RNA sequence: GUGUAAGUGCACAAGGGAGCUUGACUGCGAGACGGACAUGUCGAGCAGGGACGAAAGUCGGGACUAGUGAUCCGGCACCUCU
RNA sequence: GUUACGGCGGUCCAUAGCGGCAGGGAAACGCCCGGUCCCAUCCCGAACCCGGAAGCUAAGCCUGCCAGCGCCGAUGAUACUACCCAUCCGGGUGGAAAAGUAGGACACCGCCGAACA
């Protein structure tokens, strides 16, 4: 079996992508490759328990344990010291990625409260695409009453695209709810 | 893929509010996921003058 | 124009990099070769280096008609070539030699064509 | 004080001597370490006195 | 005055010169860094000093980019 | 960036990470550097018994150069000495 | 012996690098498909490893051309300097820079192997 959202770009968004930009040889179409979730915790200097909470709430919502970043900086407005937990990070790739991606798109954005769409414009040159959500209540995978404190997000979609309008061309393609400018 | 590291996974009817049966995948037990709004019924994806003109006219 | 590299130059050059530090506990003699290997997706190559001369007293690889046409897994053409770049060794007359792993994981098929040179009379 | 000279003797009799130093605050339990034993001609473990 | 300290002369620097014959062991140069990397025939020390490893005649050369020290095993008559 | 001053080095890494481990060994030591002397420093290699490694090999503390005190006197452990 | 081929090495390790333009996939070199087996992620089959060849030269690779950026670089002269004259000033004999300029340079050599003869 084949995740939907896979098959759906394997078949009917390579073609339009092809058709819209005429890319001179196969293997110029622009594809996704890889989506990473960043959740910074900073406070966790003090308490190691907020680490924790966000390890809990990361391996929820993406499914895979998460992966704990040390500071690789020491700092004294942030009283940061190295080597301590800051923040978590998942990559994801192939399958739990596609999967993930349907998840979010079709159930997470729009439970989002008051959500009017995603800027166009977060692209950065090569059309890698990168927001950042406020909390987690989103996702049905957590429980409300399981969760006691907001933690938001800095998901980032690598994608094999070279410019920006071919990154939001293959998004808004995949399914992405953006706004018009 | 190592056992022990990952949660469990379990194949889920996702239901919304158009009555869609999505047999995939996922990890809540409850056998049949129930959700009130996704991307099939979201309605994303589916002057002073004029005041005074109500008032008086 | 790719933004970047593409993952062909960073294996490429990763691969080249630490076959070079490992290049420098290995050198190969007139009576004790090197035995560098090279090891692609669809084969398997080796070679005795006397690093002192820089020449090749003896090479072997999965190219050859002879050990193309066993039918066995990449592991088992790995060993077929083994075998022939041992008796090659022998009828030129180095017994003992030094497996230069060419940068790769010593797993797997290099693993396999190592130990079956090894079992064929190479002392290394 | 800290990092005193500590002596570990071997383990099978001779009373054979290694010495050298340790955090007493890091390392508050006795060391165990394993060594060439002269006499034995063999590598036994050395307990701290 | 504030100052007035200073250690020892250390006696660094090249001992054998280029064409110089050694015997295996000798000291060559008595070095802090590796201002000049061990050749062939030629070995370092813990205090990265330079020795020969077989008996011939000093020679200095370059190895990509770096001064090296060799030994080079002189004819026997 | 290299625990620590400075300098000489180190990107081939000597800098960062991971697995196993105790060579922070015993008997020695060709040949040397430096030196009034006393001190000090390097050292291939041999043997025993080990660690890591598929193997070649490397390991007689730490990238190197400071972190120390002669003789006398006395304490402790062992010795097929008296 | 030949080929726009693949590897292993070199040279007081850029005269070689970088950048631009134009090409190619015979065997090879790769990208590529998948995680069933050896093995792997401080999370991720991304990498490592394994199993294959549907597609592709878009990249890598290598081929030809550009001095563009870097790089190499004389001779002459000068700075400086050993010795000797010279009361100071300076001079004679010998050595001789750096910078700059003319220029060079889009590498060269070696050993195997592929395909062709």
């Amino acid at each position: 079996a084949l995740p939907r959202l896979k098959q759906r770009y394997r078949e009917e968004i390579r073609e339009a992508l092809q058709q819209e930009f005429n890319y001179a040889n196969v293997m110029q179409i622009p594809g996704v490759v890889k989506v990473v979730v960043n959740m910074g915790v900073g406070d966790a200097a003090r308490d190691a328990k907020l680490i924790n909470g966000a390890i809990n709430d990361l391996a929820l919502i993406t499914g895979q344990k998460p992966e704990v970043r040390r500071a690789r900086k020491s700092i004294a407005q942030f009283k940061l010291r190295e080597g301590m937990p800051i923040g978590a990070r998942v990559t994801l790739r192939g399958d739990r990625m596609w999967e993930f991606l349907d998840r979010l798109i079709s159930i997470a954005l729009p439970r989002i409260r008051d959500f009017r769409g995603l800027s166009p414009k977060q692209f950065d040159g090569t059309g890698n695409y990168t927001f950042g959500l406020n909390e987690q209540s989103m996702f049905h995978e957590i429980d409300v009453d399981s969760i006691d404190r907001p933690r938001g997000m800095d998901i980032t979609v690598v994608t094999t695209a070279t410019n920006d309008a071919e990154g939001r061309a293959l998004l808004r393609a995949l399914g992405f709810p953006f706004k018009e400018n | 893929m190592k056992t022990g590291i990952h949660p469990e996974y379990v194949d889920t009817t996702v239901q919304c509010g158009c009555g869609h049966s999505f047999t995939t995948r996922s990890t809540k037990q409850s056998g049949t996921i129930v959700v009130e709004v996704c991307s099939q019924c979201h309605p994303f994806y589916t002057g002073r003058v004029a005041r005074f003109e109500k008032r008086y006219g | 124009k790719p933004v970047g590299q593409n993952i062909s130059e960073v294996r490429r050059n990763a691969r080249l990099r630490r076959h070079a530090r490992l290049r420098k506990k290995v050198a190969g003699t007139a009576e004790v070769p090197r035995l560098v290997v090279n090891r692609s997706a669809r084969h398997i190559h080796v070679q005795l280096v006397n690093d002192l001369n820089g020449t090749t007293l003896a090479a072997a690889s999965s190219i050859e008609a002879d050990v193309r046409a066993i039918d066995g897994d990449k592991k088992a053409h790995s060993v077929r070539v083994g075998q022939l770049i041992a008796e090659r060794a022998k009828a030129a007359g180095v017994e003992t030699v030094v497996f230069d792993r060419g940068g790769y994981t010593y797993g797997g098929r290099i693993a396999a064509l190592a130990d079956a040179a090894r079992e064929a009379g190479l002392k290394f | 004080d800290v990092r005193p000279k500590i002596t570990l003797a071997c383990e099978v009799c001779k009373h054979r001597n290694y010495i050298t130093k340790k955090n007493r605050r890091n390392d508050p339990d006795r060391l165990e370490i394993k060594k060439f034993c002269p006499n034995c001609g063999t590598h036994q473990p050395h307990k701290e006195s | 005055s504030r100052n007035g300290r200073d250690s020892a002369a250390q006696r660094l620097g090249v001992k054998r010169f280029g064409g110089q014959v050694v015997k295996a062991g000798e000291i060559l140069v008595r070095q802090r860094g590796t201002h000049f990397h061990p050749g062939v025939n030629v070995g370092r020390g813990g205090d990265d000093t330079l020795f020969a490893l077989a008996p011939g005649a000093v020679e200095f050369g370059a190895k990509r980019g770096r001064k090296t020290v060799n030994i080079v095993p002189v004819a026997r008559p």
